[PDB]
Parts: structure tokens; sequence; C-alpha cells
């Protein structure tokens, strides 16, 4: 990659995989330098050595790199020293979570534990910024009122509250979208769906403009264009 | 009184190479704490320009206040603010009002 | 693990706590309502026995 970034002087895509195989190398060869072990067994050096790869991975005057590096989170547990050593160092963090996972939405990117550098408001613009800080209101509060739908029901929420919850059962299955490389695994035609389109997209259902469409008419679909047309089919 | 405006590695050379530094002693990094004696009681007030930190936990001069708090939550975005709002007080020329921050 | 099955068992106890606290409160206001509503019920309902019990 260095010799692709200044040299060849042109723009790299890196990817490594999975930097908690490199971690949990490090620590093995480590034990066996005699060094004593660290906490939870990883190595007394792991801060610098995370930090020798991170720091080497950079866009200079000379070019520009675009890592992503997946990691592994063991059982996951992201207070455990390796995710959480690496956790600082990475810019644009993205969890994937075994819930959303299993609530059968794929991605199983986590929603409310998705954070990256640039997402400020005039990095990403206004408009993406509002509509996005909405997303995650809704969502937080459809979290929060989880608890009390489970005991109490949803019987016993505000009006606001109810309408709430109905919009983030929408929004939580919107986020599904088919990837092109699970047309292996789900065999469903991937999607690609414009930025500005998706901001757009997104801005019709929390205005409620599409809140007489049921769930599963957000479920694995693109735009705008498909949650109606979606909708549209399961009405047959 | 030199160091101002330059980002300077740990050994003390300028990183953001604005050349030499411009310092009026090299002192030893193993000094220790001023005594009982030479301490004052706080009182003078410094201003964070975040409200709920200026009202809710007020902050005085020559205070270790604690920022604890969850990580890469732009942590350092908190604590970065104080240093912005110094700029109001840091402008003028009274040299009570000059918080030369690091 | 033991120490975050604990705490997460211990979590759910401690919400638990808190919205059995919630609704204990709630119901006291709610059957504040409840008991005004019921004497005046119950007066209505006199007067009809009071037919019924003079009737035989």
């Amino acid at each position: 990659a260095e010799y692709f970034r200044d040299e060849e002087g042109q723009d790299v895509l890196l990817f490594i995989d999975n930097i908690f195989r490199f971690t949990q190398a490090g620590s093995e060869v480590s034990a066996l330098l005699g060094r004593i072990p660290s906490a939870v067994g990883y190595q007394p050096t792991l801060a610098t050595d995370m930090g020798l790869l991170q720091e080497r991975i950079t866009t200079t005057k000379k070019g520009s790199v675009t890592s992503v590096q997946a990691v592994y989170v063991p059982a996951d547990d992201l207070t455990d020293p390796a995710p959480a050593t690496t956790f600082a160092h990475l810019d644009a963090t993205t969890v994937l979570s075994r819930g959303i996972s299993e609530l059968g939405i794929y991605p199983a990117v986590d929603p409310l534990d998705s954070k990256s550098r640039l997402l400020d408001a005039a990095v990403v613009g206004q408009e993406h910024y509002d509509v996005a800080s909405k997303v995650q209101e809704t969502l937080q509060t459809y979290k929060s009122l989880q608890d009390i739908i489970a005991i109490l029901g949803m019987d016993e929420l505000s009006e606001q509250d109810k309408l709430t919850v109905e919009r983030a059962r929408k929004i939580q299955r919107f986020l599904s979208q088919p990837f092109a490389v699970a047309e292996v695994f789900t065999g469903i035609p991937g999607k690609l769906v414009r930025l500005k389109d998706t901001v757009a997209s997104f801005k019709a259902v929390l205005e409620g403009k599409y809140d007489n469409i049921p769930e599963h008419a957000f479920y694995m679909v693109g735009g705008i264009e498909d949650v109606v047309a979606k909708a549209e089919k399961l009405a047959a | 009184p030199g160091l101002l405006g330059r980002v300077v590695d740990a050994l003390g050379n300028p990183i953001d190479g604005k050349g030499p530094i411009d310092a009026a002693g090299r002192s030893r990094a193993q000094v220790k704490a001023p005594g009982i004696l030479p301490r004052r009681s706080v009182h003078e007030p410094v201003q964070t320009g975040l409200k709920a930190v200026d009202a809710l936990v007020p902050i005085g001069r020559g205070q270790r206040e604690l920022i604890i708090g969850d990580r890469q939550t732009g942590k350092t975005a908190v604590a970065l603010d104080t240093i912005l709002n110094q700029k109001r007080w840091n402008n003028g020329s009274d040299e009570s009002k000059k918080l030369y921050c690091v | 693990a033991t120490l975050k099955e604990v705490e997460m068992r211990l979590k759910s106890i401690k919400n638990i706590e808190k919205i059995t606290k919630t609704m204990k409160i709630v119901a006291s206001t709610r059957l504040s309502k409840a008991e005004k509503a019921k004497i005046s019920a119950k007066k209505m309902d006199e007067a009809e026995q009071l037919f019924y019990k003079n009737a035989e």
C-alpha cells in the first residue's frame, strides 16, 4: 500500500481482515518472547504495535489510502482490551451487532452504535444532519420505550409515542437493503442507493408521508420508489 | 514564554516546524509540587463558555476537576470547547484574564 | 460473564423496580378518580334500591 500511495502516487483502498487476528497473533509471540503477559493476556506492547500499524496508514500529500479494517470483538464485549484499543485508533467506527442480525436485518449495523468522525453537520450538510438526527432520536426513543412495551404493553404509551413506535418499526426495516453479494446468500437483487436519494427517502418516512405503508413493505427495499412499489405488491 | 504557537513533540522539537523554540529556560520534568504554604484558596473564576459547566459545575483557576467519561464520545471535543472560550478573555490585555492554554 | 451476566441481570431487576414504582404511583393517581366515581354511582344506586326495598 505504501508503494501504491507513494511511488505509484495513486489513491488506494486498503482492506485488512480480521485485525483481532493481528492482535491475537502478537499476544502469542509476546508470550514466546518471554514478556510478562499484560492485561487479559494481551501483549504489553499492544498499544504501540497497534499504533505502528494505524499510524503507518494515513493520507499524506503523496497519496490517500482508505483502509477498511475488520475487527472481531471477542464474545461481543467491546470492553475487552483488544477491541477497545483498536476502537480509539480507527476513524469511522461501525458496529455490526448480533441482535440486529437476529432481527433478520442484514446489514447487521447497530444504528445507535455507529459513530463517524465525519457526521458533523457542516461536513455532511445541514439537511443530511437534521434528517439523521431525527432518525437517531426516533430509534433511541423506540429502544427506551421497548422495555415499557415489554411489560406494560403498547396501550399505556402516549398517542404521540404510539405513532413514534410505529414509525420506528417502519424505519427499523427501512434500514434493510439486500446486498449484491447476497445474490448468493439470499438471492435477492442488490441495491446501490444514491446518497441524496437516501436522505430524501428517509426524510419522507420521518415526515410520515408513508404512514399508510405496512412494515413489511419497508423490509429489504431500496429507495423511495421501492418502498412504494413493495407496498403495492404486498397490497395485492 | 515563547512556546506559544508551537506544536512540539515531547523532546521539545517543533513538529509543526515553526523553527527553534523561543524559551527562557530548560527545566527538569521531575520538579515537585507547590508546598502547603505556597498555595492560596481558589476563587478566581474561569468560564469555559459551556452553560452547563459554568453553572452546574463552576470552575476556578488552579482547579483540578476531572473529565472522566465514556469512550470516544468526542471526549476531546468537550474539552476543546473550553480552550475556544478562552479566546474571549485571552484577546484582552488584562493578564488576570489571559489563560495561556496547553 | 459472571461479571457481566450479573450486571445485566441486576440492571433488569433495577429497571423492573423502577417500572413497579412508577406503576404504583400512577395507580394512586388513577385510583383517586375511580373512588370519586364510585361514591356518586353508589348514591345513584341507593335511590333505585329505595324503590325495590320498599316495594318488597
